[PDB]
C-alpha cells in the first residue's frame, strides 16, 4: 500500500534525477526485462557508480517517452523494507503484507518492482521459528516469470550473500557496471548542472567542471568518478552562497574548485599564499640555524618541497624519497625532525628496530588475519591517511626485515599502499626520509698506516649490499653526511648552550659563558669519528653538574647570574654563582 | 553465538 | 575552530549528501563542534542560512529501550526521521556513529539503522552530523562503502599550543565557578 512508491509519479514532480548518458547500460536492462526467461535483471556495480540512478532514471525515461513502446506502458515500483517491517509485530503481518503486494504485481503483468539492496531481504522478515523470509516467498513466483523485478548489489555483497542463494541467482541475470569515462562524466555534470545551479543560485563554468573531474580523480582516491565529481560541484556552490558578501562571486570560476578538492583531499592547494611562500623561501637558513653543515642534504629536502608546491612534481610518486647515511652523531635525524617543525606538519616516526621480524612488518601494511581485535588496519596506512601532508621518518631502516623494502618499492614507484581492509593511502604529499648506519663501522675504523684513510667509499659498498639497485634507483637521492668540522663544533656548542639556558630559565637562572670557555669545551669534546654526541657529555660534566649541586643545595636556588670563564694557568673553568 | 531474537505475540 | 566549522556548514548547505562526519582522535573536540554549533547559533554569530536550525542528539540506548517486539525499533526510528523530514530545518547529531551500523537486527536480519537512514541521506531531506574516532571509522564505518559515501569526512586535527591556551581561557569561567577558584595565566601556559 504505502511501502511501494510509484517512481513514475515522482518523475512528474521532478524529484527523480534525470539520467544522462548510460545509453548502453539501459539497453541491457530493457532487453533482460523483455526476454522470456531470466526476466529479472541485476545491476551489479560499485558504490556511487550510478546503478540506482539507472533504475530511477528508467522510470523518468518512460514518462518522457524515449523508450520502446513495450516499456512505455510499464510502471516501475520501489519497495521500502523499513516501512514494511515497521508494524509487523503480530504473527503473519509480514507474510500478509508482502504476499498482498505480490498479488498486485501479477494481476497487472506490466509493473516492475525495483528493490535496491536485494541482499537485505535474504534474511529479513523472519525473526525466528517461522523462517519465512521474503527471498523464499518471492522465489516461487519468479520461477513462472509472471513478475519481473530489478535488483542492485555490490560485488562483495553479491558474492558473500547473494551468491549463496543459488535459487535467486538463477532467476536474476547479472549485469556488470563500471564507472564512466571522464568524457562521459563531464556530459553528466552539464546535464545535472541546472539542478545544482538553481539550488545554490550560482552558474558553473564549463571549464570548472572539467577541472573538477580531472582534479578529483588525481587526488580523491576513496570514491568512484561520477559521485566524486558531483561532490566537488555541490560543495563549490555551497561555499559561494556562504560568502559574507551578497553572492558577489555568483559564477563558479576556475581555481575555486581547486580549493574544494584540496580541502577534501587535505593536501596543499595551488596559488600558494604569501605566508607559505615566505616559509619556503625562509627555509634555506632556518634549517641551517639548527643543523650546521650538511648543506647538500638540506637543499635536497627543500628542492623536493619547492618543486611539489610549485606544481612540477611526479605524477604518481611522492614529493621525495631520501636515504640519509653517514657517521654517528651527524644531523641525519635532527634535520628531518626540525623539517617537520619548520613546515608546521606532523612528524611520522617509525623506529625500524621494532620491525626486525617478518610478523611485525605485516602490522605496517595491515593486520594479521588471526587477530580478532576491532583495531584492524596498518600502522603506516592509518598514519598516512590521518596526516597525508607529513614527514615519514624510517630510522635505522637497515635493521628492518627485507620484506619492508617490498612495501617501500611500490610506494616510491606507485605512491599508494592499499591495506588489508582495502583503504587507499596516498603518499603523494608525504615526504619520505629514511636513515641508516650501514657502513658506519668503516667510518670509525682506523687504517693500519701512518695516515688514516677515508673509508667513506668502502662504506658505500656496504650500503649497496643491503639496499638492492632497484631500491636505490627509485630513491630520488642518496645523501652522505660529511663529518663535523672544527668550525661547525663551535656552532653546535652554542646550540647546546642555548638549550641549557632554556632549562635554566624555567628556574629563573641565567647563564653566561665566555667565548674562551666555549672554545675550550670544543677542543675537549671534538671527535670527528664520534660526531657531536660527545659534546653533549662535555656540557653535562662541565656545566650541568656544577650547577645541579648548586641548584638543589646551593646559592643557585633562584636568580642565577652565573658566569663561566677559563683559567689559562690551569686550563680549567672557574664558576661564579650569585644568590641574587 | 549471542544473537537477539524478536518475538511475535499472537493476534 | 573557524576553519572546521566553515566546512561543516558548507557540507550541510549542500543540495545532496549534506551529512558531515567529524573524524579525529579522542579529545580533539569532535563533540565540541557539534554541540558548539548549537551554542554558536543561539549566540547569533552564524549565517542566516543556519539560524533557526535545531540540533538534536540521538541516544541509541533510549531508542532500543523497549524494542522487544518485531518491528518496534523500525517504527521508532522511522518516526524520528519523519519529524526531521517534515521540519526541513533540523539536524540529527549522531555521536559514536559506528554503533548505528548494527543496532536492531533479527536472528539473520541484514536490516539495521544504517539501511533505513541510507535512502534519506542520499535524497538530502535530512541532515545528519556524525562523530567517530579514526579507528572506529576505518574498521567499522568504512567497511560499509554505501553509508560512508553519503557521509563527508571532516578531519579534526589536534590544536597547537597557542590554540589550546585560548580554549582554556574560554572555559576558565565554567571551571572556576564549579570549584570557586581562580586560575592564573602562568598556570594555563
Ligand atoms: N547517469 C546518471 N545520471 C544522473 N545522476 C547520476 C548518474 N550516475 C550517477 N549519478 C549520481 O550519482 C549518485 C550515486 O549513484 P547511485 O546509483 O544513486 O548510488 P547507489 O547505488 O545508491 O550507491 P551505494 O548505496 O553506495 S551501492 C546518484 O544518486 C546521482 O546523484
Ligand atoms: N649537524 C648537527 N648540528 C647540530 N646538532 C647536531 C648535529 N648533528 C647532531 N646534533 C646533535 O646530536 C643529536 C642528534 O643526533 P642525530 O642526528 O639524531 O644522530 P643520527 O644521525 O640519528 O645518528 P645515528 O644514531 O648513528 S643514525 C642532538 O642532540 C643534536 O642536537
Ligand atoms: N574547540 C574547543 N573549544 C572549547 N572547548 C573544547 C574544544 N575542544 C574540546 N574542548 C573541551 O575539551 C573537552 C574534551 O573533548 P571532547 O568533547 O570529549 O572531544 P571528542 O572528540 O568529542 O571526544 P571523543 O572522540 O568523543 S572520546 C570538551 O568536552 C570541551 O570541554
Ligand atoms: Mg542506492
Ligand atoms: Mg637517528
Ligand atoms: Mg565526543
Amino acid at each position: 500500500e504505502n511501502f511501494t512508491t510509484n517512481l513514475n509519479q515522482l518523475a512528474r514532480v521532478g524529484g527523480i534525477d534525470p539520467l544522462i548518458g548510460r545509453e548502453k547500460e539501459l539497453e541491457r536492462a530493457i532487453q533482460v526485462l523483455c526476454r522470456r526467461r531470466k526476466n529479472n535483471p541485476l545491476l551489479v556495480g560499485e558504490s556511487g557508480v550510478g546503478k540506482t540512478a539507472i533504475a530511477e532514471g528508467l522510470a523518468w525515461r518512460i514518462v518522457q517517452g524515449d523508450v520502446p513502446e513495450v516499456m512505455a506502458d510499464c510502471t516501475i515500483y520501489s519497495l521500502d523494507i523499513g516501512s514494511l517491517l515497521a508494524g509487523t509485530k503480530y504473527r503473519g503481518d509480514f507474510e500478509k503484507r508482502f504476499k498482498a503486494l505480490l498479488k498486485q504485481l501479477e494481476q497487472d503483468t506490466n509493473s516492475i518492482l525495483f528493490i535496491d539492496e536485494i541482499h537485505t531481504i535474504i534474511g529479513a522478515g523472519a525473526a525466528s521459528g517461522g523462517q519465512v523470509d521474503a527471498a523464499n516467498l518471492i522465489k516461487p513466483l519468479l520461477s513462472s516469470g509472471k513478475i519481473r523485478v530489478i535488483g542492485s548489489t555490490t560485488y562483495q555483497e553479491f558474492s558473500n550473500i547473494f551468491e549463496k542463494d543459488r535459487a535467486l541467482a538463477r532467476r536474476f541475470q547479472k549485469i556488470d557496471i563500471t564507472e564512466p569515462s571522464i568524457e562521459e562524466t563531464v556530459q553528466i555534470i552539464n546535464g545535472l548542472k541546472p539542478k545544482y545551479e538553481a539550488h545554490h543560485d550560482v552558474r558553473y563554468t564549463a571549464k570548472a567542471v572539467r577541472a573538477a573531474v580531472e582534479l578529483a580523480v588525481k587526488y580523491i582516491n576513496d570514491r568512484h568518478l561520477p559521485d566524486k565529481a558531483i561532490d566537488v560541484i555541490d560543495e563549490a556552490g555551497a561555499r559561494a552562497r556562504l560568502m559574507p558578501v551578497s553572492k558577489r562571486k555568483k559564477t563558479v570560476n576556475v581555481a575555486d574548485i581547486e580549493s574544494v578538492v584540496a580541502r577534501i583531499a587535505r593536501i596543499p592547494e595551488k596559488s600558494v599564499s604569501q605566508s607559505d611562500r615566505d616559509t619556503l623561501k625562509n627555509l634555506g637558513d632556518r634549517l641551517k640555524m639548527l643543523v650546521f653543515g650538511q648543506d647538500k642534504a638540506i637543499e635536497a629536502l627543500t628542492e623536493a618541497i619547492k618543486m611539489a608546491r610549485a606544481g612540477l612534481g611526479h605524477e604518481h610518486k611522492p614529493v621525495g624519497s631520501f636515504l640519509f647515511a653517514g657517521p654517528t652523531g651527524v644531523g641525519k635525524t635532527e634535520v628531518t625532525v626540525q623539517l617537520s617543525k619548520a613546515l608546521g606538519i606532523e612528524l611520522l616516526r617509525f623506529d625500524m628496530s621494532e620491525y626486525m621480524e617478518r610478523h611485525t612488518v605485516s602490522r605496517l601494511i595491515g593486520a594479521p588475519p588471526g587477530y580478532v581485535g576491532f583495531d584492524q588496519g596498518g600502522l603506516l596506512t592509518d598514519a598516512v591517511i590521518k596526516h597525508p601532508h607529513a614527514v615519514l621518518l624510517l630510522d635505522e631502516i637497515e635493521k628492518a626485515h627485507p620484506d619492508v623494502f617490498n612495501i617501500l618499492l611500490q610506494v616510491m614507484d606507485n605512491g599508494t599502499l592499499t591495506d588489508n581492509n582495502g583503504r587507499k593511502a596516498d603518499f603523494r604529499n608525504v615526504v619520505l626520509v629514511m636513515t641508516t648506519n650501514a657502513g658506519v663501522r668503516e667510518t670509525e675504523r682506523k687504517s693500519i698506516g701512518l695516515i688514516h684513510q677515508d673509508n667513506s667509499t668502502d662504506a658505500m659498498e656496504e650500503i649497496k649490499k643491503i639496499f638492492t639497485p632497484e631500491f636505490r634507483n627509485r630513491l630520488d637521492n642518496i645523501i652522505w653526511f660529511d663529518h663535523l668540522s672544527t668550525d661547525v663544533i663551535h656552532q653546535v656548542v652554542d646550540k647546546f648552550i642555548v638549550e641549557l639556558q632554556v632549562q635554566l630559565d624555567q628556574k629563573g637562572v641565567s647563564l653566561e659563558v665566555s667565548q674562551e670557555a666555549r672554545n675550550w669545551l670544543a677542543e675537549k669534546g671534538y671527535d670527528r669519528a664520534m660526531g657531536a654526541r660527545p659534546m653533549a657529555r662535555v656540557i653535562q660534566d662541565n656545566l650541568k653538574k656544577p650547577l645541579a649541586n648548586e641548584l638543589l643545595f646551593g646559592s643557585l636556588v633562584d636568580g642565577g647570574q652565573v658566569t663561566v670563564a677559563l683559567d689559562k694557568e690551569k686550563n680549567e673553568l672557574t664558576y661564579g654563582f650569585q644568590s641574587a | 553465538e549471542k544473537v537477539r531474537d524478536a518475538l511475535k505475540p499472537p493476534s
